[PDB]
This record gives structure tokens, C-alpha cells and sequence, in this order.
């Protein structure tokens, strides 16, 4: 497996998945507003107003929806190059230290019978 | 020259662990590497074609024999980049994990 040292945990080094985009919105809930915000800091390709059109873009599913996309907002500027390593520096700036480790599949025993 | 690697020699994977390591970092190590390198400013602008420009300079670098690690590793020294090459060195070793 391909990962990368953030924060003193291993997390895998690829570009983010159909099963990401779910995961995420599933997982931070509320903190979809958040991470978006602070992947603007990390990623000049999403610091436009994208969060304020994707917001009522998406607000007909809600938090779900609204989350879902703006995952695909980023693989959408490379998706070959682009890998979670961006994404965990959003994360890094609200302390979602366990969630980036969550979002790939990493809350499994990595094979103990689940 | 004081060592032995090609930058150029390393496998495409090997690459991409490097454009990806720097990605979620502070602004991107190429901003320093083309200013130590001499890299004309015009062609800094035009690797910005990409939302990657890392991964340019890296790729356009390779495509000549001055891509060695002892002028890559010169270059990161001249920059205070020490911290890039610690975690470079911890991907380029060996493993058994099966």
C-alpha cells in the first residue's frame, strides 16, 4: 500500500473514490460546511465561491448531496495526481485527525472477520 | 558529482509518491527547486497549465541527465528543504510485509 505519514498516523496515498464521496458526506455531517472551507486554504482550484453555488446547488438532498460533489470537486481539477494528501490538510485544520484515516475504510480491522 | 541515482531512473509510482507528498504541504517546493535549478521564469508560467505544477518541473527535469539525486538533494540543502528529503529517504527502503 502507497501512504504517507500526517500527523503521526498512516493513511493510503491515492485519488478518492465513488465510496469516498459517500463516506465523507455520511461521516462528517455537519462538518462538510468546515472541510470545505479549510480545502480552500489548502487548494487555490476550490477557494472560488463553489461552497456557496454547491450549497443550494445540492440543498435538495441536503448534507448528503451538498458533500457528496464537492469531493468530486477536487478529483474533478486533476483525479490522476490528486490523492487524499490535500484533502488531510483540510482536516488537519479542524483537528480531524481520525476521520482522514476513517474516510479511506481505515475504522476496519484490516481483515479480523466484520 | 559525489554518488550514484537518477532521478530519471525511478519508476513512474515512485514519481507520482513524491508530486503527492509535497501536494497537501506548504506552496509547493518548486517555487524553490526552479530558482536553485536556474529554471527560467517563463517556463515556471507555462507548467502552471496543470493544477499540479510540481509534478511539471519533477517530469521536464527528468528529461535530462542533470536529474540526479546528488543535485536534487543539493538543491532541497540550498533551500532549508531537509524535511522533504527525511520523508523521500523513509519511502525509498525496503519492506516484507507478507
Amino acid at each position: 500500500a502507497q501512504t504517507f505519514l500526517f500527523q503521526g498516523q498512516p493513511v493510503v496515498n491515492r485519488p478518492l473514490s465513488l465510496k469516498d464521496q459517500q463516506t465523507f458526506a455520511r461521516s462528517v455531517g455537519l462538518k462538510w460546511r468546515k472541510v470545505g472551507r479549510s480545502l480552500q486554504r489548502g487548494c487555490r482550484a476550490l477557494r472560488d465561491p463553489a461552497l456557496d453555488s454547491l450549497a443550494y446547488e445540492y440543498e435538495r438532498e441536503g448534507l448528503y448531496e451538498q458533500a457528496f460533489q464537492l469531493l468530486r470537486r477536487f478529483v474533478q481539477a486533476e483525479g490522476r495526481r490528486a490523492t487524499l494528501q490535500r484533502l488531510v490538510e483540510a482536516l488537519e485544520e479542524n483537528e480531524l485527525t481520525s476521520l482522514a484515516e476513517d474516510l479511506l475504510g481505515l475504522t476496519d480491522p484490516n481483515g479480523g472477520l466484520a | 558529482k559525489g554518488d550514484g541515482g537518477l532521478y530519471s531512473s525511478l519508476p513512474p509510482a515512485k514519481r507520482e509518491e513524491v508530486e503527492k507528498l509535497l501536494n497537501g504541504s506548504a506552496g509547493d517546493t518548486w517555487r524553490h527547486l526552479a530558482g536553485e535549478l536556474g529554471y527560467q521564469p517563463e517556463h515556471i508560467d507555462s507548467f502552471t497549465h496543470e493544477a499540479c505544477p510540481v509534478r511539471a518541473l519533477l517530469a521536464s527535469w527528468a528529461t535530462q541527465d542533470s536529474a540526479t539525486l546528488d543535485a536534487l538533494l543539493a538543491a532541497l540543502r540550498r533551500i532549508q528543504r531537509a524535511d522533504l528529503v527525511e520523508s523521500l529517504c523513509s519511502e525509498s527502503t525496503a519492506t516484507s510485509p507478507v
